[PDB]
């Protein structure tokens, strides 16, 4: 066994080995293991990838027009945020400026992700792992309906409903067909909520669970579709017509009236059922904001997104700020700058890729994507893994580093980063949950925190999406109709040689694409993406990413149950095909 | 009365078609899973993890041997010894094998599952392989799309569950009831077509009409779909219907036939 | 001024004349005038029709398989009934058979319309009779919630919700645009319900606004469009397949789903919120059980509906009983004939329509359709009637009777008949009612009753949609599709002179239509429509109709505010489009 | 702020117009009423009866006079000294020209408001007439079908709420966004015309995989509205999709075009 210091973490693999593979309740393929001590205290954290396709290797030699609906495919469930970022890097290597509808629409796909990607982690991941849906049997529905009503004005909340759905829990459970309850881990010691919180949490996911797809139909009338939706480079597909023949072959008022109501049912479900569900997990599991801090009170990162001048990428136009915090520095937050060779780099010594020197770190437009599994002297064989060897490579996921430094990116990071750059809405936001926790500001840099932010990211994300339908209206209103720019559409129009980047935030982080096109065709195609940071394997310093470390030094309460890690893993929303396209 | 056990299990995937069976309006995938199957493994939503979730996985195959429906999602990798895809240490593969041995019968969601999608475009890195030419002695639903519909989704379980068979299927194994016709043959765009009215650029004032985007790369001439009749999202819209041309989605094949937007 | 006896009533125009032109709140146009006598009682009611189009007359020289569209346009209220008993007088005349299918399928259409109508009907129609809805503005919402949740185990009950509609109904009413509301009679003395009851209502009244839209879908998926759907002598035109090439072409397993998640949401709806909500209004306005007898002790009438074995009308097919009562001798139920010209009369001498011979009624395949407007001596002119003379000619709705007898028909009716057979749900369901009210069994022939027994076939419906469909399942089980018989729809295959009868129980009573065909075009067609029934004006004999019959006999503490009037006739809910055709 | 103000009056009808817009699932009739405009007076759904009905009729066409927008359902008959509709005791044709004098615009739903429906088909017995042949000095919008779509209703409500002015109409009053084309010009069954592929008799095999309906008599081929592309009751169905060809609901004199079920 070995021992070494990084980050402030003492990082030692002898005793112990848990193995969890699969993590369940995540996106894709990841698997996680640690090392004990005889306090069941985690020592060491290991991160892995468990899945790899290689976008980035078959989108070489395709046309760049075509590139956002294969990257697209780069995951479902965050659906959509691909294709953005593809057509944001091919218009910005072409010199493409769109008309502002097509701006004010992405923003409308943008935020309708963060609405519905959100709620349905919220509830269906996430949930299981605070609300304990055995011990809704015990409860009592009426002290449920109490409950319920003091914490939000929802209109479902009666006694009635709540013996109606835990007699759906009863019947579903009789005939012994646990179904995706089965073998979980409910009596667990740190599932805390008293028995009517854990009725009302489940009705709510079944809530979740159905009012979800309706979220959706936003995409549906902009892009056709959920999930993957279409764009194009130039704009959106979906022209408008309001007061001309033919509007019925096009987006005209009564789709528009259908937008709008699903915004405002979006909006209430989001405001009374979501929102105050986190704060109750909030009020019962308050241990939980000192638990999984990891890289939250060292380093965090955002790109920005949002812009709400239309093809203007600066401070000044981006709704969601953009920056970084290294060394704990708060007071200082950084501009990042996506060319910069020095700032975004990808380093392979603990992955599964060939560089030709894997001790150093690779720009994206200097990217190289060349797969090699290679898990040398694992416990086991390299077809059948009892233990990585994290001391070598270890995972499909590369380890992306800012100036050298390991962050984590997401919900948390973007409110710290808001939070410190002054953003009056947040800070307000912030300061008035932390209040109704009686908590610190400290305490939203935890496990607890993420879950909190990812909350009020979906309440602020609804707003947003009321905000933008209005910006468009008052467009229409005055004549101003058009959704594409054509002029550059022909490949013949473009540069020779050009390269660009398209960066967004996704519901999971920070999210770049770089892009090269030569002659008309995709010459290189480079992601790096949310996922990627936080779960990322370690670089050639030894320092770890943003899961290995939040998993650092947390307390198992049940070695063989591993609650705890579900806990932290889950609250940064893991997505696995993201991370390794 | 017991439910109908189905194990899901996720190769090489984007989970899109996990996120189309949970859109289903009519019946909801709630309803699905708490009254018309008994839904006994899936990573994305099970409470279990790690050896918990094996432990179901075993059970279930063990105690419902012969008797269960394999969902697949997603599709093996042949690449790196099957390592392109590691489920509990081991190649996605034998997973697959071990859970389709047991199976009554096979539903390859999606085009992942039934012909390889983008991860087995060209040049193929993982050499990521459809499920019929991994398990050749069990049937094989193909229900193909990127995702398919939602309400086909759960109109073809409700089917099964309701008439207590599989669906007929036609000579590549795709349900006769969704899969029958051509998106092209039921699109409300094709007076257009015949016409010789056409979008010619994004935006133009043809496009403001709602023309036919065969100029701009539909493919709908070519695609069997139900999208163009039952369309998307309860309803809602599909691809043509909010002015992009149709990418072939569930055809074999699809990501590789030129560009989506030259002319079929 | 005169006075008459008939019926046990005393018909006495002496005293101060009311006028109510027009009735708001039903469907089309109708004028009601009393005598009330120096105790506010009324000694005179006159029901007046003040709208005809002709459909008689219109029908005459169309194609037969036309018709059905042509008189669907009766009534967009209770929009297809008029179809369905188009194409079964159709049917009946040719000689057709339909399928099992179409039969079903009928059934599922007339019994959405049963459940959409009545629900419409209590809340937005009859409902402000009985809700004082600006009371609701002095509701405690929390009082509010516990009455809810006391009454229902409906999930909506919450006191953030009851106060979120409140002050949805102050902003509204704040700057004066009362809208619907303005100049009503709000705090009339007859207004019994608590402020909490009142808030309940109007929030009710908004949830069945909204749900209304979703019934009519299953109208939309067998018929294409709700308003006025589309049908076919021969069966229906929608065309099932569910497990070939080209079901997208039809009736598949998906419009299947769809429409049995609109049974299952009909249902929760009707017996969560409109039962409970009938039930209270009868709890908190018992007096009303014995304000509105009129007809119903006396004369019933029910033709019977929903035949179960396709093609056979017959009492083991009928689901909904047939059958009249007379005299109040409700020990004889006795049988319907819609052929015997002794049966089913109309009488035009108290109406705007010319016969050879105006004493004597006529069957309806003898039927004469020909306008005559002459009010006689109105106390004004013939375009300004000030005072209907109901010695003489005073409506265009004919007078039909029933042997002589003037019926009731609708909703009690239908109960009387089924209870008085010894209809065994029937029986346990009104005894039940009428127990939990602490009410005698006559406590149903009122006013009251009518409300509660509407909201009782709602119910009925409901559940009769999931039979259906069941059936519908089980054939598509055995193979069997077929929704049309074509044998004889090519005329050369009809009759050269053949004639039928179409009836049915629309959701207002007793509907028949009697067509005869020659030469392979209409030449009579002739409708009898319930509310032609109920507001019928007098005939020879001087006999009253239902709703003067109701009218009698009633108190009235405001005479300038005819609040009991009002009662006492949505109670029946009237459909003068229907009544004049 | 303030919501335009709105007289809804009823002449002969079916009812079928209001009960269309009830139906309207966005925006929900409930927020149309409490949101969106001040529906100030309609018979069918108004609290106050009789004379109290009367009162705030005459009071809300003095007070905003210039100002309201009238909205008419059904209409007047010109036989028996228009005595065939009685409003108040004199005919409706008085009620509708007050109402007419002082609304800014008028909104004729309908058929009939837009040209006569099925009372006006022959021989006409009360002489229905439709509103634009007895008003003659206000701007009319047709809105035309037995009933027009509920969301096309509200469409227009909110287009004019939204842009503070009335829709752009073709050559009959008609708004373009919604009539400017043929139902057989967006209708997902062309290709099966364009293809010789039609139904030939009720629930034959061409039937059963959604085949023309032309020669069962659609009218599709004459027929202005929005059904093929919006559909009806939230996108759910529309005639043509359920198996009956289109009858023509919105286009003047359909009922006396020969009968439904002979060929264009
Ligand atoms: S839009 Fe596509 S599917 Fe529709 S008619 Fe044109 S080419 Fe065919
Ligand atoms: S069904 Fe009617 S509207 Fe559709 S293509 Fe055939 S004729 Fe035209
Ligand atoms: Fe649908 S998991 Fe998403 S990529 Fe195309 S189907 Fe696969
Ligand atoms: Fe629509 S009231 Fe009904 S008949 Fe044709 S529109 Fe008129
Ligand atoms: S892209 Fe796919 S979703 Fe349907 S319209 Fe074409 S098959
Ligand atoms: S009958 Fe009418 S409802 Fe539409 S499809 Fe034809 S215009
Ligand atoms: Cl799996
Ligand atoms: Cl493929
Ligand atoms: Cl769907
Ligand atoms: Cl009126
Ligand atoms: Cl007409
Ligand atoms: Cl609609
Ligand atoms: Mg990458
Ligand atoms: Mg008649």
């Amino acid at each position: 066994s070995t021992q070494y210091e990084t980050q402030g973490y003492t990082i030692n693999n002898a005793g112990r080995r848990l193995v969890v593979d699969p993590i369940t309740r995540i996106e894709g393929h990841m698997r996680c293991e640690v090392n004990i001590n005889d306090q069941n205290v985690i020592t060491n954290a290991v991160s892995c990838g468990t899945m790899f396709r290689g976008l980035e290797i078959i989108l070489q030699g395709r046309d760049p027009r075509d590139a956002w609906a294969f990257v697209e495919r780069i995951c479902g469930v965050c659906t959509g945020v691909h294709a953005l970022a593809s057509v944001y890097a091919i218009e910005d290597a072409i010199g493409i400026k769109v008309p502002d509808n097509a701006n004010i629409i992405r923003n409308i796909m943008l935020a309708t992700l963060w609405c519905h990607d959100h709620l349905v982690h919220f509830y269906q991941l996430a949930g299981m792992d605070w609300i304990d849906v055995l011990d809704a049997l015990k409860a009592d529905p009426r002290k449920t309906s109490e409950l319920a009503q003091s914490l939000s004005s929802w209109p479902k909340s009666s006694p009635g409903y709540f013996f109606d759905v835990q007699n759906r829990l009863k019947k579903f459970v009789e005939g012994g067909q646990l179904g995706i309850f089965r073998n979980g881990y409910w009596g667990h010691p740190q599932y805390k909520l008293p028995p009517e919180a854990n009725l009302m949490g489940f009705a709510h996911y079944l809530e979740a669970l159905d009012f979800q797809r309706e979220i959706v139909k936003i995409h549906a009338v902009f892009g056709g579709k959920n999930p993957h939706p279409n764009w194009i480079v130039g704009g959106m597909p979906c022209a408008i017509n309001i007061d001309e023949s033919g509007a019925v072959g096009a987006v005209n008022m009564e789709r528009l009236n259908l937008v709008q109501s699903i915004i405002t049912r979006t909006a209430d479900f989001i405001n009374n059922v979501m929102i105050p569900d986190a704060l109750a997990i909030g009020q019962f599991n308050k241990p939980w904001s000192e638990i999984g801090t990891g890289l939250s009170d060292k380093c965090v990162l955002s790109y920005g997104a949002f812009p709400d001048i239309a093809n203007d990428f600066g401070e000044k136009s981006l709704l969601m700020p953009g920056g970084a915090v290294i060394n704990g520095d708060f007071n200082n937050v950084l501009p990042v700058d996506l060319v910069d060779p020095q700032q975004v780099q990808e380093f392979v010594d603990h992955a599964w890729y060939r560089y030709p020197n894997d001790q150093v770190g690779r720009h994206p437009f200097d990217g190289i994507t060349d797969p090699w599994y290679n898990p040398g002297d694992v416990k086991g064989s390299d077809t059948n893994i009892q233990q990585l060897n994290e001391q070598e490579r270890y995972s499909w996921i590369k380890a992306p580093r800012w100036r050298g430094n390991a962050m984590e990116v997401g919900p948390l990071a973007r409110t710290l980063i808001a939070y410190h750059k002054g953003d009056a809405a947040t800070v307000e936001s912030v300061d008035r949950m932390m209040s109704a926790l009686n908590l610190p500001l400290s305490g939203i840099q935890s496990t607890l925190g993420r879950i909190l932010c990812r909350a009020h990211e979906a309440q602020w994300a609804a707003g947003k999406l009321q905000y933008f339908f209005d910006k468009l209206m008052t467009n229409l209103k005055n004549g101003n109709l058009a959704t594409a720019s054509t002029e550059k559409w022909e490949p013949a129009t473009w540069p020779t040689e050009c390269r660009g980047v398209g960066f967004t935030e996704a519901p999971r982080g920070a999210l770049g694409h770089w892009a090269a096109i030569r002659d008309g065709k995709i010459d290189l195609y480079q992601c790096v993406v949310p996922t990627t940071w936080n779960a990322s394997p370690r670089d050639p310093k030894g320092q770890i990413g943003a899961y290995e470390a939040a998993l650092m030094n947390t307390k198992m309460a049940i070695p063989e149950q591993p609650l705890e890690i579900l806990r932290t893993l889950h609250s940064f929303d893991p997505c696995l095909a993201c991370s390794t396209h | 009365k017991p439910r109908i056990p189905v194990v899901w299990i996720h190769g090489l995937e984007c989970t899109c078609c996990t996120e189309s069976f949970i859109r289903s309006a009519h019946p909801l995938a709630k309803d699905v899973i708490l009254s018309l199957i008994s839904l006994d493994y899936d990573d994305t939503l099970m409470a279990a993890a790690g050896t918990q979730a094996e432990e179901v996985f075993e059970d279930i195959i063990t105690q419902y041997n012969g008797k269960y429906i394999l969902a697949v999602e997603g599709n093996p990798p042949l690449g790196e010894q099957g390592m392109f895809c590691i489920s509990s240490g081991r190649p996605f593969i034998e997973k697959l094998k071990r859970a389709a041995a047991g199976a009554s019968a096979i539903i390859a969601w999606g085009t992942c599952a039934s012909w390889g999608c983008v991860q087995a475009a060209r040049p193929n890195p993982t050499q990521a392989t459809p499920i019929d030419k991994v398990i050749t002695d069990k049937p094989i639903i193909k229900v193909p799309g990127c995702p398919p519909i939602p309400d086909v989704m759960s109109a073809i379980i409700t089917y099964m569950v309701t008439f207590d068979r599989l669906p007929d299927v036609d000579r590549m194994g795709r349900p006769l009831m969704f899969y029958g016709q051509r998106i092209h043959d039921k699109c409300y765009r094709r007076a257009h077509f015949d016409a010789g009215e056409f979008v010619q650029s994004w935006d133009d004032d043809a496009a403001r009409k709602g023309y036919c985007l065969y100029k701009m790369g539909c493919k709908g001439p070519t695609t069997y779909n139900a999208c163009s009749s039952t369309r998307w999202n309860d309803g809602v819209s599909f691809p043509i219907q909010s002015g992009h041309g149709c990418l072939g989605c569930a055809e074999n094949g699809f990501w590789d036939r030129g560009s989506f937007y030259s002319r079929v």
